Order: structure tokens, then C-alpha cells, then sequence
């Protein structure tokens, strides 16, 4: 396993709302001059997400383990390249197929193995006194990788990272969704220019590359980088700088937006179909111009809460010893009818003696027996052979 | 075996539940599961029946197999929602009308 | 009063209550019984509006 | 109290559903 | 030949034919069979669509 830090000042984060962000292309079909609806995972407008911080020239560096849900909207405002890669898995202990997509300064290591992570994985760089670049020295991601299922190596590229401080310069948004075997990644770059806060602009995210793999993602964790200059000792005690960045963590919800396609085919406007009474009218009428009148929408329904059961109290068990697994029964033409009533009947206790080999219920579901009440349960006991079981069916001659 | 043709006497190994009246919860009388408010009843009932259907062939009254009382069935799904707006070119104020 | 009699009809099924078929038949096998009830009511609503 | 006459009031003397979906 | 949870992405082998336009004949591009005249257009689509 990797190492950890010492004395982490975790400040209570704040909460921010969305500003028309989290809209992408649900399908790969070109559509223009058409207004309709699409049922897909998106981020609802004017929601409430957790706003994390990482400003440090204190000791603001927090990266908890958040559970992964169906559709996670991640928007990081990197002005000096602090947030590197991300991890996806369940227990993170070399016991399941985990996803490791780290944005290394040399290449993009995308491997699906069984890595071993510590308590707080991160990246470590060094600031040389003679070289003004930002090269990577420490590598505290994993420890070993034996069984693997996928490996991807990017092309060699030269990237000396960024040192810009003050205001934000680049915006990197990533959407991670787990749909069966397709892992869609929507990456979109937008050169923003502001101090802080989420921009109020509207843009459509484009997919990068789909990974047809079969992994089980339950929890994720955002990995960052630490700066170690010559003024700091460079140890894992107090000689480390968190940096200066901020990322937004949001979860997608099954909503429905009103996509607007112009002559170029890009998404320029999105109106929610279930949030405000005014925005719902635009989606229902399939038009952005609402006239002055009266309209009819949904009705009024109340969902129930508890569920009471009113069954008669019966403290008697039906004799399953003489009916099932006995000594002898009757013939096929002289079968005897036994009345079974005034007792509690159940089919789950019929496996302790004489395991059944053919249990096919006709006219009733085998799992819906205990749901409905039984009344006048007659048993037809007869001993036959195996060549006559196929003929016993309601509708055979 | 039959399904909904005679008073209960067997059923399954399911336990009981405390009666919660004046609520729009899910009830279950003699296997029949429905949804409605178990209000009071002031009408007459023959001392040898169980269920009770009206003109619309709906479950009206039903005798409890434990407390032995008549309780009516009335679903709480009664209402309508309608929004009236003067238009998006005048003001962004709406008025939710409850029918 | 005509629409009330349509809710009590089975349209060639086993009952007329949507809470009774699901309580005795599993969803993967009761899909052939619910479709007969919906189709039988669409013709009644189309005739009523007509 | 109404805005009718004796002849108009005489015409008016000669002349559960919402639980299923029949609203007036 | 095994099939995992991910959909199949390798459909081999795969042949190809010729190309003809200005005729109301039958064609099959991508995975969609159509019938019409392959007339040139003026607008472009998206690189991932």
C-alpha cells in the first residue's frame, strides 16, 4: 500500500447550485429543427451539490470516498493542473476489477487490473530550484498489479503542466456513467475567465471514448497532486502544498429536458419538464412561447405509506407428514380427496422431507402462493409412472 | 384451491399487523389487497356476509376478521391539478389551480 | 353507466381487477393478461368519444 | 334572492363517479 | 468464442460492394437498409454522430 499524510485540516465545505450545466448528447443521431423530449440521465437545474475547495497559498486538502451512482457529473476548475486521475471500484483491496485512469505527465495510463490502494492515494511532484518546470517524481498510486483485463497506452506527448494562479483559466468537465458494459466519458474543454463560482454559460459535452469492459463500480475517489519545492522538507508530515483548485461533484438524476436543435445541430437551450409550473408548460406544449390561456396537465395522486395486513390468527400447522412422503397412496382412478383447512399451509417447509423434482404450477404463479389466501385446498393423491407426467396438464388429451 | 370465493380460514404463514384507520395506506382483507382510507360506517350489515359491492361493483364495506367491525373503503386519489399562466412574454408568475 | 360496465368485464381473461391478476400471476407471465384489458378498454374509450 | 321570476323557477322543478375517472 | 457482459463489437468477416448514385435503387449503409436516390447534400453532421 501507499503512504498517507499527517495533520490534515479538513474545513467544512459549502454548497452551490447549478447554472444550466450538465446537458450532453444522449444519442449519436444528428437532429436539427426539431423539438421533442428524451428520457436520459442528466443533471437537474438549480440543484444542491457539495462544493469542495483546495486553496493553499490552511492545509485545505480533502478527498473522501463518495459512493458511485448512475451518472456522476464532475466539473473541475483547474487553473494550475492539480486534480490528476480518478479511481473506480468497490472495496479497493486487490479483490475486484477496479478502474485506474491516471493523467500522468508523460502518458495516459488506462489499465483495468487489481491494484492495491492505501488510505489516501495521491500524486507527488517536485519543484527544482534550477528547472522552472513541473515534473513528476513521487508515484504513490498503487503497489502491484497481477490480474488485468484491459490496458491502454496513449501517444507520447510533451506537457509541462501549468503554474498560473489567481483566477481560473481552463475548465475540465467529465461525466462518468456505468451502463451495462459501456463506460461513457463526456469530456469538454472551455477556456473560462473568472475568479471563482460556477459559470452561468451553457455548453454541450462531447464523448471521448467508450470502454467496453465489465467492472463493478460502487465507490470512487478523486486523486490530486501535491507540490514539494525546495523551501519545504518534502516529507509526508507537513512539507507538502495542496495547491489551488476547485472541483464540483454532482450526481445525475433521471430527468427530461427540452432539447433545442438549431440549424447547426448543437444543443443551445434546455427546459426541464418537471421542476417548475412555468417550465413544464413549455415542455408540454413543445414550444418556447406560452400563450395566455388555461392548460391542463397531470392530475392529483397521493402515494401510500404503510401497509397493514388483516389475516385471521391461526396457530395450527397442516400435517405435511401424512400428505407428502408417506407409505402408500391411491390409484389413478380411485384417488382419495383429503380436506386441508383450519391450519397454516406453506410450501417452503416441503423440502425437509422428500425433495421435489417436478414443481410446475398451472394457472397460478409459484411465487404468489403466500400472497393470496388459500381456501378449500383439495389434494389428489395418486401414484403413476414417469411417462404419464407430461400428459397431466390443463389442456391435453 | 379457490381464489376469492369463500371466507378465509387457511391463508399463508404471514403474520398480522395493527389496524391503522383514518389513513390512505394499503389494506389486505382475506387476501384482497387494495388502497383506500378505512373510515367509519353507520349503515346496517347482515350478520352472515363478508364483502360488499355497490352499483359500480367496487369494494365498499368489509368486515374485519379480528375486530369484527364494518369499515368503508375510500381512496384518497380525488383531485385535479391545473396551472394557469398569463404567458412567458408578460410575467413569470404562475397560479396553480386545485380542482 | 356504459363505462362502468366495461371496468367489470374481463374481455376474455380471468378477472377485472388490476390488483387481482398481479397478486396471483408473476409479471413475466401476466403480460398477456394486462394487454387484453388495455386493448378492451381502448375500444370502449374510442367508442365513447366517437 | 335569485334573479328569476315565478315562471322561470317553475322550469327547474320539472327537470362516486370521480373515483374512476369521470369528472364533470 | 465467448460473450461477456459487454456487447459484441467485432463483426467479422465483413465484405463491401460498389457505389452508384442518381438512381432510385436499394442500398444498405451502416446497419440501416434504405431505398432511394443517393443525392448529394449541402450540410455536414458531427464527427461522433
Amino acid at each position: 500500500q501507499c503512504v498517507n499524510l499527517t495533520t490534515r485540516t479538513q474545513l467544512p465545505p459549502a454548497y452551490t447550485n447549478s447554472f444550466t450545466r450538465g446537458v450532453y448528447y444522449p444519442d449519436k443521431v444528428f437532429r436539427s429543427s426539431v423539438l421533442h423530449s428524451t428520457q436520459d440521465l442528466f443533471l437537474p437545474f438549480f440543484s444542491n451539490v457539495t462544493w469542495f475547495h483546495a486553496i493553499h497559498v490552511t492545509k485545505r486538502f480533502d478527498n473522501p470516498v463518495l459512493p458511485f451512482n448512475d451518472g456522476v457529473y464532475f466539473a473541475s476548475t483547474e487553473k494550475s493542473n492539480i486534480i490528476r486521475g480518478w479511481i473506480f471500484g468497490t472495496t479497493l483491496d486487490s479483490k475486484t476489477q477496479s478502474l485506474l485512469i491516471v493523467n500522468n505527465a508523460t502518458n495516459v495510463v488506462i489499465k483495468v487490473c487489481e491494484f492495491q490502494f492505501c488510505n489516501d492515494p495521491f500524486l507527488g511532484v517536485y519543484y527544482h530550484k534550477n528547472n522552472k518546470s513541473w515534473m513528476e517524481s513521487e508515484f504513490r498510486v498503487y503497489s502491484s498489479a497481477n490480474n488485468c483485463t484491459f490496458e491502454y497506452v496513449s501517444q507520447p506527448f510533451l506537457m509541462d503542466l501549468e503554474g498560473k494562479q489567481g483566477n481560473f483559466k481552463n475548465l475540465r468537465e467529465f461525466v462518468f456513467k456505468n451502463i451495462d458494459g459501456y463506460f461513457k466519458i463526456y469530456s469538454k474543454h472551455t477556456p473560462i475567465n473568472l475568479v471563482r463560482d460556477l459559470p452561468q454559460g451553457f455548453s454541450a459535452l462531447e464523448p471521448l471514448v467508450d470502454l467496453p469492459i465489465g467492472i463493478n463500480i460502487t465507490r470512487f475517489q478523486t486523486l490530486l497532486a501535491l507540490h514539494r519545492s525546495y523551501l519545504t522538507p518534502g516529507d509526508s508530515s507537513s512539507g507538502w502544498t495542496a495547491g489551488a483548485a476547485a472541483y464540483y461533484v454532482g450526481y445525475l438524476q433521471p430527468r427530461t429536458f427540452l432539447l433545442k436543435y438549431n440549424e447547426n445541430g448543437t444543443i443551445t437551450d434546455a427546459v426541464d419538464c418537471a421542476l417548475d409550473p412555468l417550465s413544464e408548460t413549455k415542455c408540454t406544449l413543445k414550444s418556447f412561447t406560452v400563450e395566455k390561456g388555461i392548460y391542463q396537465t397531470s392530475n392529483f395522486r397521493v402515494q401510500p405509506t404503510e401497509s397493514i395486513v388483516r389475516f385471521p390468527n391461526i396457530t395450527n400447522l397442516c400435517p405435511f407428514g401424512e400428505v407428502f412422503n408417506a407409505t402408500r397412496f391411491a390409484s389413478v382412478y380411485a384417488w382419495n380427496r383429503k380436506r386441508i383447512s383450519n391450519c397454516v399451509a406453506d410450501y417452503s417447509v416441503l423440502y425437509n422431507s422428500a425433495s421435489f423434482s417436478t414443481f410446475k404450477c398451472y394457472g397460478v404463479s409459484p411465487t404468489k402462493l403466500n400472497d393470496l389466501c388459500f381456501t378449500n385446498v383439495y389434494a389428489d393423491s395418486f401414484v403413476i409412472r414417469g411417462d404419464e407426467v407430461r400428459q397431466i396438464a390443463p389442456g391435453q388429451t | 384451491f379457490e381464489l376469492l370465493h369463500a371466507p378465509a380460514t387457511v391463508c399463508g404463514p404471514k403474520k398480522s399487523t395493527n389496524l391503522v384507520k383514518n389513513k390512505c395506506v394499503n389494506f389486505n382483507f382475506n387476501g384482497l389487497t387494495g388502497t383506500g382510507v378505512l373510515t367509519e360506517s353507520n349503515k346496517k350489515f347482515l350478520p352472515f356476509q363478508q364483502f360488499g359491492r355497490d352499483i359500480a361493483d367496487t369494494t365498499d364495506a368489509v368486515r374485519d376478521p379480528q375486530t369484527l367491525e364494518i369499515l368503508d373503503i375510500t381512496p384518497c386519489s380525488f383531485g385535479g391539478v391545473s396551472v394557469i399562466t398569463p404567458g412567458t412574454n408578460t410575467s413569470n408568475q404562475v397560479a396553480v389551480l386545485y380542482q | 353507466n356504459t363505462l362502468v360496465k366495461q371496468l367489470s368485464s374481463n374481455f376474455g381473461a380471468i378477472s377485472s381487477v388490476l390488483n387481482d391478476i398481479l397478486s396471483r400471476l408473476d409479471p413475466p407471465e401476466a403480460e398477456v393478461q394486462i394487454d387484453r384489458l388495455i386493448t378492451g378498454r381502448l375500444q370502449s374509450l374510442q367508442t365513447y368519444v366517437t | 334572492p335569485s334573479k328569476r321570476s315565478f315562471i322561470e323557477d317553475l322550469l327547474f322543478n320539472k327537470v362516486a363517479q370521480k373515483f374512476n375517472g369521470l369528472t364533470v
